């Protein structure tokens, strides 16, 4: 009778909220990081509880059979083995107690099982990870390769640092190596470019540079960020690539490798990023979006004075007047939003009370409002409607605080959502708001466990070291501003994880808790959340979307100017056009001949220029000339080019707009849009997609206005602090503790300075600003820290006092960026998808030449098996076929080649000679047995062995192999090229990526990306010629700049190299913050208005912010929507190879 | 406390040498003007305490008469190793070895106690 | 930042010209403490004589009479980190006709390391009458010109062209 009692205890939704709510105060418990004393009886009855919950289901199921039916669930080994671990803690433990303890998270665990739902969710992430497998095996072989390549190329680059010349006391390198240790006297024999943890790299190279005057660059001593940044070891090399494949802090790498080998990397960085980042990342994209969109469709295939009182509210129900007072209450939100966000940080006494008694008007007009529309409604009927119940609580809250903080006076903003019913676009968005907490609240909720899981670990496992000493990652011997020490900061982390930015802190947390344990955590968590983070994107993105001479003059006109060698003498010319304006850099008082063939060149291409416009005017007829776009754009460069010309050639004109219309040169490029139509098909796309880009952007501007209001009215002019100028540090604020204070001592000392950020919330326009660093990732820390450091309106940032706007930033995150973009995307997606429709069902980025090569070259996608071959009538031959036809053969040499993978892995720097010499032997004999068994599958197959491509590849790749090894001995042998050693060493792993051969779910995806190839070259050129024009305007405005965070003299935009570099960083939004800090300043003493820079008459090392915020926006958004239009056709081309 | 590790008894033979083993572990990395390590003796539990060496920028050993020449350090401390040799040990050696380790930045101070028992 | 821009080979009598000497550091955010020396030999001579030398803030003439009182420094100002340093001639002579050599005595600030530098620059100027127009500037300038009028020849030597078999196809019909 006991089993009937307990199974009738165990089936009782009572029981079952019981667990959740004794578990839900377990895991509020877990976050306290240091449990008083009294919390061991209240972990002791949790525990007692979960074993009671336990033996109850025992009852209940085994009976005297062995707990069989209890151990046959999967779920249920969870709460057997934490009330084991409980109970192995109460009793005799081991001394590894808190890493026991970090084993109790698990209760957490428990909650998938016990929520209805997230048993199935959970079940549908481990089925999506079965088909992330072979994506998981094509990165990981890509990451590899590329960290063999990296590896070869930058073997103890990172090590390079500008030593000293004149060593006094007779000493030597290796005597001073082997006696200093501490930073300081580092820092008193090497460079150490004043504030910077590491060294400074130095390169041999003649443009990688720059050791000062006095240093010389040598390889000694570790590598930069405390040793984790470097290709040394093929460890190190898989670390640094997967870090540029997440692209997380990728521009450091990027702008640390090129200064120690050399600015020509940039093509190593170009082919890593635009390959392994972009490709694979939108590999597993496309491979978690078909999965799911599988489950779906499976699923849901398989699925299916009382009088007087009457009269009053006649007469206001009818001058409610439906249809024209929802449109005056719908202008009047908008006014109110509008009338909200002209606030600002100085402000005059007038506009504050101008502001309060408009905010106080509105709300009176608000609350009239709801009390007429309570009355005529009945407040029964009234509060039927969910608008009017959310009004109504706005209304109240907006009421609370007229009479009687920030954030509650902040919510006025949500009553811009009421024009939801009558924007779609808005209503998309809210119902994507939506879907987030209904059809997928449980997929959310997963999301959120899992996000207290990894925080609760994180602090449970590293909490105590950070704390233990922080004296290994922070100088003042303080916890830094990402530390694991407590559960707010360790679930910042795991968000910040969650964004991409894992490096930065796993770095520290290495430094602090050990490489193991911190690269395990950081890995399942990278792993994990974004496959999670990746499933509600796609989900929520999924659900929501589903003599009459004359006229012969103008016939020969027409032939000219239609003829093939014309258009081609235009193409030409316009290239040479182009290029010319790359020249004209900062060291163009130099070569002063190529200078003045320019300044002639010019003449002669706009005379060109001008002929042709008449030409194409005299052939056409003005009627369709002017009713031509690209025409048009011809006619308006070719203009400004004429007012140049002849202002120039008249005099008197170089003053103001004519100077500033000299700078439009840069659009000269955009004349090639209208020759290549790779670039025209793309331009195309993008047209017909910018409507609805107009539209979601305009959405997505209301929702960061209603953010920046908010962030205006929290941080508006919070920001200012005075750092100490010399090192940049912020005063104790024990002394200093407000602006007059800091006044006064800056009367005292002369190196104070009260400072803004430059980039914060004193108004919406440095809002929206704000935003869009916080919102891409790229600047944001900077933003972060004074927001929770800040305190009042004139008083001095204290350390974390706030420390809770990190919720704002959290909100903001996933609100915003998340959301929007999802937003951005779906709808982009949808507009390519009713293009490509609209198109005959034809790709929309390949033109009729590359739709040709794509059909030719998708018939390769052949499921015939070829006739194997004609066997030799040999006896010999014929044993010799077999024996290289056998599948024992082949798979024996892919064996090979895993183990020539494995022999190149196990190089690394500073490695003996004896290792040196034996690697060697090793691969000498590995390609000896290659070429031997490429000649005996030849001897064997004399005629037919290169109708293979893959046979083809391996003969190819045999001869550079012998080439490679060859052209080593004539090295050592008669010339000294390091470089070009390490570059034709490189040659030997061709024979690495004969791996593919074999691996069919590798060999399918590579055919997609051979598939999407065509379409990202017209991408790619549309993309390099925007890269072009922008790179030419750096050049003309953003040269001369203060060098102060992330323009430098290796990165600038002093010379086109340099601005090209900066820009293909840019296209990544990596740095971009960076890169336009120094812009931003100007007012001097952020500046000098009046510099001399010798070399060149432009004075002056400020930079205009108006030019430079649209400039690095623009690029910024330009760059989004073109790898939104590389991913599209990735996706794409994708889907059709996985299909067939 | 800090993390030393020491046999708590240690027994050898009369005439043999007797390496003294205690293990210390924090971390960061040790600092010579940084590391410091003292080792006592005591005859008996409440007796005074005798520093016979100690590490201030390098190994000094005091030459306690008690000991003649026979004391040894025989650790590398950068391995977290601060170990002693007591050579040809007699019988007056019986008693109690402390090993005091401070290492900045660590502030907490290891120690590590071994009770020495000659045998016959 | 700094461009390292030649000086100009030959000043024009009795009118101005400077003589640039921009020798400026490998990496423009150490802080150095330059000071410069001029010598100069005459066209005919062979010898080097020091005519000027900039310090801290002040520039110190020799007795030479060639340059008295008709030279005036031109480069960094009150910088004491000089990066610049060009002589300016005020009315020119003939006896500024010569080998230039402008010495730069650098010396730059370490952590606990002062390095001691010095960049040589030799400057040789001609004085003449007229300014000569650059060889390169007048054959551009032609070419400009043959290839304005040769391009347009081409364009009307396929206009005629057209032009007569379009004739010839409206005559057809
Ligand atoms: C981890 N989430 C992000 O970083 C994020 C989310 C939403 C918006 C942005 N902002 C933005 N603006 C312009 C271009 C651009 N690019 C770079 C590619 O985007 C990413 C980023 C990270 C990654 F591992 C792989 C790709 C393709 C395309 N991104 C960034
Ligand atoms: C700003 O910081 C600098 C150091 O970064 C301070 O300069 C120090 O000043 C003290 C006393 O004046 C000297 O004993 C130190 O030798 C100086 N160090 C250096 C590196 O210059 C400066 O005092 C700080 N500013 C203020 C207002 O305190
Ligand atoms: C800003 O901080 C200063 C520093 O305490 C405040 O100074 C007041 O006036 C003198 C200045 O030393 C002190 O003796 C007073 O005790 C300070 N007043 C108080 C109430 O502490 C100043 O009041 C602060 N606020 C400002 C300037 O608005
Ligand atoms: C190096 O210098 C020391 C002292 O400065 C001197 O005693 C020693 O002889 C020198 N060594 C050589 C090889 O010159
Ligand atoms: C410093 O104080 C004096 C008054 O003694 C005042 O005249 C001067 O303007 C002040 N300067 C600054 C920079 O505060
Ligand atoms: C220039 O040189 C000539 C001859 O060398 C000399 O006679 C003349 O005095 C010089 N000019 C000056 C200003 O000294
Ligand atoms: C050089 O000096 C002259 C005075 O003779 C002055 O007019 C000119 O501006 C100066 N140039 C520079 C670059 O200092
Ligand atoms: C140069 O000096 C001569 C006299 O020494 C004088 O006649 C002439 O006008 C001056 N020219 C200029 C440009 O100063
Ligand atoms: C070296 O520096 C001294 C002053 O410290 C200076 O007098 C001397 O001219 C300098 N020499 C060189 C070659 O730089």
């Amino acid at each position: 009778p006991l089993r009937r009692i307990s199974i009738k205890i165990l089936v009782h939704s009572l029981f079952s909220m019981l667990i959740m709510c004794t578990i839900l105060t377990n895991c509020i418990f877990m976050t306290m990081n240091n449990p008083p004393d009294w919390t061991k009886n209240v972990e002791y009855t949790f525990t007692g509880i979960y074993t009671f919950e336990s033996l109850v289901k025992i009852l209940a199921r085994g009976f005297c059979v062995g707990e069989f039916t209890f151990l046959r669930d999967p779920w249920n080994w969870l709460d057997f083995v934490v009330i084991v671990f409980a109970y192995l803690t109460e009793f005799v433990n081991l001394g590894n107690v808190s890493a026991l303890r970090t084993f109790r998270v698990l209760r957490a665990l428990k909650t998938i099982s016990v929520i209805p739902g997230l048993k199935t969710i959970v079940g549908a992430l481990i089925q999506s990870v079965k088909k992330l497998s072979d994506v998981m095996i094509l990165t990981v072989f890509c990451l590899s390769v590329f960290a063999l390549i990296g590896l070869q190329l930058f073997m103890g680059n990172l090590k390079h640092k500008c030593f000293r010349n004149s060593l006094e006391n007779n000493e030597t390198l290796e005597s001073i190596m082997n006696t200093l240790e501490s930073e300081e006297d580092f820092r008193k024999y090497f460079y150490y470019l004043e504030g910077s943890k590491d060294a400074l790299l130095c390169g041999f190279s003649t443009d990688s540079g720059q050791c000062p005057e006095g240093y010389t660059c040598v390889k000694i001593g570790r590598n930069p960020d405390y040793g984790y940044t470097s290709f040394d070891t093929f460890s190190w090399a898989f670390l640094a690539l997967f870090r540029l494949m997440t692209q997380d802090y990728w521009e450091n790498l990027y702008q640390q490798t090129l200064r120690a080998a050399g600015k020509t990397y940039m093509i190593f960085f170009v082919v890593v990023i635009f390959l392994g980042s972009f490709y694979l990342i939108n590999l597993i994209l496309a491979v978690v979006a078909m999965a799911y969109e599988e489950q779906n469709q499976a699923n849901i295939e398989e699925a299916k004075c009382s009088p007087y009182w009457i009269k009053f509210k006649k007469c206001i129900y009818f001058i409610v007047m439906d249809p024209f007072v929802d449109l005056a209450i719908t202008i009047c939100i908008v006014l109110n939003t509008l009338f909200m966000a002209m606030e600002h940080h100085p402000m005059t006494e007038e506009f504050k009370n101008v502001l309060a008694i408009g905010n106080l008007v509105f709300t009176g007009i608000f609350a009239a409002e709801m009390v007429l529309k309570l009355i005529a409604m009945d407040p029964y009927e009234y509060f039927q409607v969910g608008w009017n119940i959310f009004d109504s609580l706005i209304v109240t809250l907006s009421l609370v605080e007229l009479f009687l903080l920030s954030v509650l006076r902040s919510f006025r903003l949500l009553r811009v959502f009421k024009l939801a019913k009558s924007w779609p676009t808005l209503n998309m968005l809210i119902k994507i708001i939506g879907n987030s907490v209904g059809a997928l609240g449980n997929l959310t909720l997963v999301l959120a466990i899992i996000v207290f899981i990894f925080a609760v670990v994180g602090m449970q496992l590293f909490g105590k070291s950070y704390k233990e000493c922080v004296c290994k990652i922070n100088d003042d011997c303080t916890l830094p501003r990402w530390h694991m020490n407590d559960f707010f900061h360790s679930f910042l982390i795991v968000f910040r994880v969650l964004c991409g930015e894992w490096i930065e802190t796993m770095w520290d947390c290495m430094e602090v808790a050990g490489q193991a344990m911190c690269l395990i955590v950081y890995m399942m968590v990278m792993v994990i959340g974004n496959l999670v983070v990746l499933n509600l994107f796609l989900a929520l993105l999924l659900s929501s979307f589903s003599g009459k001479i004359w006229w012969n003059i103008r016939k020969t006109c027409y032939k000219i100017v239609e003829h093939s060698w014309f258009e081609s003498f235009i193409v030409l010319m316009i290239l040479l056009s182009s290029g010319a304006l790359a020249f004209e850099d900062i060291y163009i008082e130099r070569k002063k001949t190529i200078k003045i063939i320019l300044e002639y060149a010019d003449k002669i291409f706009t005379y060109i220029f001008i002929l042709e416009m008449l030409l194409k005017w005299i052939a056409y007829g003005y009627k369709t000339y002017f009713t031509n776009a690209w025409c048009w754009l011809d006619f308006l460069i070719v203009d400004v080019s004429l007012v140049t010309l002849v202002a120039n050639t008249l005099g008197y004109s170089d003053l103001g707009p004519i100077k500033s219309l000299r700078t439009l040169r840069a659009l000269r490029p955009l004349r090639a849009l209208s020759r290549f139509e790779g670039m025209r098909v793309v331009v195309n796309a993008l047209i017909g997609a910018i409507p609805s880009i107009m539209n979601v952007l305009l959405v997505c501007l209301i929702f960061w206005l209603i953010f920046s209001i908010m962030g205006v009215n929290l941080f508006a002019g919070k920001f200012y602090e005075c750092i100490n100028t010399t090192d940049g540090s912020r005063f104790p604020a024990s002394q200093v503790p407000n602006r007059s204070e800091c006044f006064a001592l800056m009367n005292v000392s002369q190196n104070v300075r009260w400072k803004n950020l430059k980039v914060n919330f004193d108004n919406v326009g440095l809002g929206y600003l704000s935003l869009l660093q916080v919102a891409t990732f790229k600047g944001w820390t900077i933003i972060m820290y004074a927001a929770v450091d800040s305190v009042n309106v004139d008083k001095q940032p204290k350390y974390e006092y706030s420390l809770y706007m990190y919720i704002y930033f959290v909100v903001f995150i996933i609100f915003g960026s998340f959301f929007t973009l999802n937003l951005f995307i779906g709808v982009i997606i949808d507009n390519f998808n009713q293009q490509k429709k609209k198109l005959g069902g034809q790709d929309i980025f390949m033109t009729e030449e590359q739709k040709k090569y794509y059909n030719a070259m998708k018939k390769l996608g052949s499921k015939k098996p070829q006739k194997p071959i004609p066997r030799p009538g040999n006896k010999i031959q014929g044993c010799i076929f077999d024996l290289v036809t056998n599948q024992a053969f082949d798979i024996s040499i892919m064996v090979l080649i895993c183990l020539n993978m494995v022999t190149m892995m196990v190089e690394k720097e500073g490695q003996s000679q004896h290792m040196t010499e034996v690697l060697y032997w090793i691969n000498v004999v590995f390609i000896i047995l290659f070429t031997g068994e490429c000649v005996l599958k030849l001897i064997s197959l004399r005629h037919y062995y290169f109708t293979v491509g893959w046979n083809i590849f391996d003969f190819v790749v045999v001869i550079i192999s012998i080439v490679g090894m060859f052209l080593a001995d004539l090295i050592e042998t008669y010339f000294v090229s390091p470089t070009l050693f390490r570059v034709i060493r490189l040659a030997r792993i061709g024979r690495i990526l004969r791996l593919v051969k074999g691996a069919k779910g590798i060999r399918t995806l590579l055919f997609a990306l051979m598939m999407s190839l065509p379409a990202l070259f017209n991408i790619g050129l549309l993309l390099f010629l925007v890269m072009f024009i922008y790179a030419i305007f750096g050049m003309s405005n953003f040269a001369y700049v203060k060098k102060e965070d992330g323009i430098n003299d290796m990165f600038n935009f002093e010379t086109f190299g340099n601005s090209m570099i900066c820009l293909f960083q840019i296209t990544t939004s990596a740095g971009w913050d960076g890169l336009l800090a120094p812009i931003l300043n100007s007012k001097p003493p952020d500046c000098d208005p009046k510099k001399v820079h010798p070399g060149s008459s432009v004075e002056g090392d400020c930079g205009n912010p108006s030019v430079g915020i649209f400039y690095f926006v623009s690029y910024i958004i330009i760059s989004f929507l073109v790898v939104v239009n590389m991913y599209i056709a990735v996706i794409l081309e994708n889907f059709s190879v996985a299909t067939e | 406390s800090m993390e030393v590790t020491v046999p708590a008894t240690l027994n050898v033979l009369n005439g043999s040498d007797a390496r003294l083993p205690c293990t210390f572990n924090s971390c960061y990395t040790v600092n010579h003007k940084q590391f410091s390590l003292n080792w006592t003796y005591q005859e008996c539990n409440n007796c005074s305490e005798e520093m016979f060496l100690q590490f201030r920028m390098k190994i000094i050993n005091l030459k306690l008469e008690r000991f003649q020449d026979r004391v040894e350090f025989s650790g590398n401390p950068s391995k977290y190793d601060v170990s002693v040799m007591l050579r040809n040990v007699q019988p007056e050696d019986e008693g109690i070895y402390n090993c005091y380790i401070m290492n900045p930045p660590d502030r907490h101070r290891g120690h590590g106690k071994i009770h020495l028992q000659v045998l016959m | 930042g700094c461009v390292e821009v030649d000086s100009e080979t030959e000043a024009v009598y009795g009118m101005t010209f400077k003589i640039l000497c921009i020798s400026c550091k490998r990496r423009s955010e150490t802080n150095a403490e330059t000071f410069t020396e001029w010598t100069f030999r005459q066209k005919g001579t062979e010898e080097f004589v020091k005519i000027l030398r900039y310090e801290n803030e002040v520039l110190q003439l020799e007795e030479d009479e060639r340059f008295e009182g008709r030279v005036v420094w031109n480069g960094s100002r009150g910088t004491k980190d000089l990066q610049d340093l060009s002589i300016f001639i005020t009315n020119v002579t003939y006896n500024h006709s010569g080998d230039y050599e402008c010495h730069v005595y650098r010396l730059l600030f370490f952590e606990n390391y002062e390095h001691n530098t010095s960049v040589v620059k030799k400057i040789h100027i001609e004085v003449v009458d007229k300014a000569n127009r650059d060889m390169a500037s007048i054959v551009s300038e032609i070419m400009m010109y043959v290839l304005i009028v040769v391009l347009t020849i081409w364009l009307v030597a396929e206009m005629i062209y057209c032009y007569k078999k379009i004739a010839a196809a409206t005559e057809t019909a």
